[PDB]
């Protein structure tokens, strides 16, 4: 059918304001919610519909700033909400010490990507500390943690290192020769990209390690032609209609975006079938509420509303931005950063 | 002690135990975004939470919070920091924690936190026990639970016990020969133990591999395994392959086959072989079979090959 | 649903 595009934006919408207690689970990763709905409306050209300035506040209310003594360096980022209980503070004052209050990889990832969405220019955003508690969180296999009191460690960190290191053009963040390792490494006998050594290859962290040799710009480097053309063998057969994650695995929406974008990045998403995959993204549409659900006639959700977006995107929806494949937020946003840049070289 | 949904379950705020601490609040600012709204029991436990944390408090009351913290929100991460610090402090039965973990996770087999939390204890323990069987359990409810082979794989390489995955694999690829998970979880055995360099591994594998082809020949992970195996030591190498896969054609054809043969074909356009321009003509024929007919959804991806193939040897 | 975190 066609793209209830309104519909999507009042969905994000809602996202924003005021959740039912039965997503209590993400109260740690709030703050990725509201990057998919930030991100999303972006991508559908509707930021106005939301005060820039109020959300830019509550962002930078969950930045880990280092304290006096400056004795929580490794321990900086970003937050994922305020559920430590820390007093309001929108990075104006020095941070007050806590026993356990420290930055998560992927809200510092997030959290940089909607404060760039959002047109701030990252100018209260402690770099130097970010980078050093990213530096922190890096293993000696080359992979990363999310939070430095300890956590389980793979692809996903690591592609949110490269993102941060990206966006705040500097990757003093991580020890780039390790991590290159730690994605080759990863690669399956089957060609496709795993969480780690051995495991099973999966569209998930074959994104995560694509787009992060990308962001860093060693695709060509790290891996040779016939590897990417095993690679590239991997992704396309993923598409059944929509796409799946792994071989002999049921199609998922959010996938149309994990694989999609990985394809992109290697040049042949263009041999892809559109039109199935673009069917298939609908009919997991809510056409009442909003948003997209992972498959059809099942409930939609931030995430497969955002990455069903995307996934759309990749094709040049009419009515949708286009998509930076590698970084995740809209090719708009991805310039804006460019010029961002530029401005602090001088 | 007390459960949440205990007819006498009394609010924190209410109980005497607690009265010296005061509890924190949470607080989103002005304008608060992505808020989620919580019941009066929620915001209770959570507020003491913060309270307890905030005071780094060692104490045995807070050990007991935290499982009320848990029960409310699993994925809360700091929750589960905190609980372990507080299993050292305090230094509580391990044992006991590994009966309370395995409960958790069987009701959440998809929660990062949980995995993690288990996978820690065990480290503690040096005990691995328990663990091949706890896991397939799990992936009896899920035989795919990325979780679970990602947590099998760390114990067995941890502790070094391949002794009788290969049978364990063996018995899920007939309950299922299309779990790609299993494939993969057989590989990662095989290589790690007596390896593929020996030719009677590979050769034992690649007929292996070929009989459940043969009871199944639309299986991408079987077809996966197979090249997996061979594709490093050169598909063109292998003379009888090609001929046995040429005479399965007729009876177990599928895109997987075709593609197989694509690929041998290319091995030799690589390696200089006799009939440069014929085995080419071979090659072109059935990347248009693919496209044309075979896989068609990948029709534009297929003629992009050829051209390549092309191309690169004219 | 899928759990990212
Ligand atoms: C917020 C943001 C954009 C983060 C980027 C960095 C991350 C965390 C990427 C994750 C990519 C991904 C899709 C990983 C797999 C997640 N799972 C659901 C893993 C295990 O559960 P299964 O149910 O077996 O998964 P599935 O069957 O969906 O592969
Ligand atoms: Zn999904």
């Amino acid at each position: 059918l066609d793209f209830l595009r309104d519909r999507h934006v009042r969905f994000f919408q809602r996202c924003l304001q005021v959740l039912p207690e039965r997503y209590s689970s993400l109260e740690t990763s709030r703050l990725t919610i509201a990057f998919f709905a930030l991100s999303g409306l972006d991508m559908l050209d509707s930021l106005d519909v939301v005060n820039k300035d109020d959300i830019i506040e509550w962002i930078y209310s969950l930045q880990v700033l280092p304290t006096e003594d400056r004795s929580n360096l490794d321990r900086c980022g970003f937050r994922g909400s305020s559920y430590l209980g820390i007093p309001f503070n929108p990075s104006k004052n020095p941070g007050t010490a806590h026993p356990y209050d420290s930055g998560h990889i992927a809200m510092t990832y997030t959290g940089l990507s909607c404060l760039i969405i959002l047109g701030d220019d990252l100018s209260r955003v402690d770099k130097e500390a970010c980078l050093a508690g990213l530096r922190a969180l890096q293993l000696e296999d080359g992979s990363f943690c999310a939070v430095p009191e300890g956590s389980e460690n793979d692809m996903r960190f690591v592609y949110c290192a490269s993102c941060i290191c990206y966006m705040l053009n500097n990757w003093s963040g991580m020890d780039m020769k390790k991590a290159i390792s730690y994605i080759r490494r990863s690669m399956s006998y089957d060609n496709g990209l795993a969480q780690g050594a051995g495991l099973e290859s999966h569209g998930g962290s074959t994104f995560c390690g694509i787009a992060s040799l990308c962001l860093m710009g060693k695709l060509e480097e790290v891996f040779s032609e016939k590897e990417l053309n095993r690679i590239k063998r991997w992704c396309i057969m993923r598409q059944q209609n929509g796409y799946h994650g792994r071989p002999n695995k049921p199609v998922d929406t959010c996938y149309s975006f994990w694989v999609g974008a990985t394809l992109k990045l290697l040049k042949i998403f263009q041999y892809t079938n559109f039109e199935k995959n673009r069917n298939y993204i609908l009919s997991t549409q809510d056409r009442l509420v909003g948003g997209f659900a992972k498959w059809p006639d099942s409930h939609p959700d931030a995430l497969h509303a955002y990455f069903g977006i995307c996934g759309l995107s990749l094709m040049e929806e009419s009515g949708i931005c286009k998509v930076h494949p590698a970084l995740n937020v809209s090719t708009r946003t991805s310039e804006r950063l460019r010029d961002l840049h530029q401005s602090w070289k001088t | 002690f007390l459960s949440l949904d205990s007819p006498t379950y009394v609010l924190y705020r209410d109980r005497a135990e607690w009265a010296d601490i005061d509890p924190v609040p949470q607080n989103d600012g002005p304008s608060p975004v992505v808020q989620i709204i919580y019941s009066e029991k929620f915001r209770d436990v959570y507020d003491y939470f913060r309270a307890v944390l905030q005071r780094d408090e060692r104490s045995e009351r807070a050990f007991k919070l935290t499982r009320d913290a848990i029960e409310l929100n699993a994925a809360n991460y700091t929750v589960w920091h905190f609980r372990r610090v507080l299993l050292r402090s305090l230094q509580k039965d391990l044992q006991e924690e590994m009966n309370y973990i395995i409960a958790i996770i069987e009701e959440q087999p998809k929660n990062y936190q949980v995995w993690h939390h288990r996978r820690v204890l065990v480290e503690w323990l040096k005990d691995p026990s328990q663990e091949l069987e706890f896991i397939a359990d799990i992936l009896n409810q899920d035989a795919k639970n990325y979780h679970a082979w990602q947590h099998r794989q760390w114990v067995i390489q941890e502790f070094r016990l391949w002794d009788n995955e290969l049978q364990y694999v063996d018995q899920l690829l007939k309950e299922d020969v299309r779990n790609n998970s299993v494939w993969n979880q057989r590989h990662f055995v095989i290589s790690n133990t007596t390896g593929y360099s020996d030719r009677a591994v590979l050769e034992r594998e690649v007929q292996y591999t070929l009989e459940m082809i043969k009871l199944v020949p639309h299986n991408e992970s079987a077809w996966n395994y197979l090249k997996g195996i061979l594709q490093d030591r050169g598909l063109s190498r292998y003379p009888n392959l090609l001929n046995q896969l040429l005479d399965l054609q007729p009876s177990h054809s599928s895109p997987y086959l075709i593609a197989f043969l694509v690929d041998i074909y290319e091995d030799m356009l690589e390696n200089q072989c006799d009939n440069k321009e014929d085995i080419l003509n071979k090659a072109l024929e059935l990347c248009e079979i693919l496209a044309k007919e075979k896989d068609t959804i990948r029709k534009e991806y297929w003629r992009y090959i050829g051209r390549s193939l092309q191309s690169k040897h004219s | 649903r899928c759990v990212l975190l």
